[PDB]
């Protein structure tokens, strides 16, 4: 949809966490640090979240 | 019972090794690695 439209749409850093493992880590921190723009989507499980 | 996916994950990181067949390990997808496959040719209706 991004592409097709007159609109000056544009997406960066676009970020996935591992919670598969659940090692606990700061990873999902630590990939979270490099972000920006007053705008961020979500898309989890109310349980998860 | 919350417990549920831990179970799992000494079992994705199971690196068994001296088993019967020999160097057993699940992938990411759980399917098993690093088998054997024996090429076959067909001779006249008979396989060498």
């Amino acid at each position: 949809t991004i592409e097709n439209s007159f609109v000056g749409w544009e997406l960066e850093e676009v970020l996935l966490l591992d919670m598969s493992l659940d090692d606990g880590d700061s990873k999902i921190q630590n990939q979270l640090k490099k972000l920006q723009s007053p705008i961020i989507l979500l898309y989890c499980t109310k349980e998860e979240a | 019972w919350k417990t549920g996916p831990l179970f799992k994950r000494v079992l994705m990181s199971s690196k068994y090794a001296d088993g019967v067949t020999g160097r057993v390990e699940f992938n990411e997808d759980g399917d098993r690695k690093f088998a054997n496959y024996s090429i076959m040719n067909l001779q006249n209706r008979k396989l060498v």
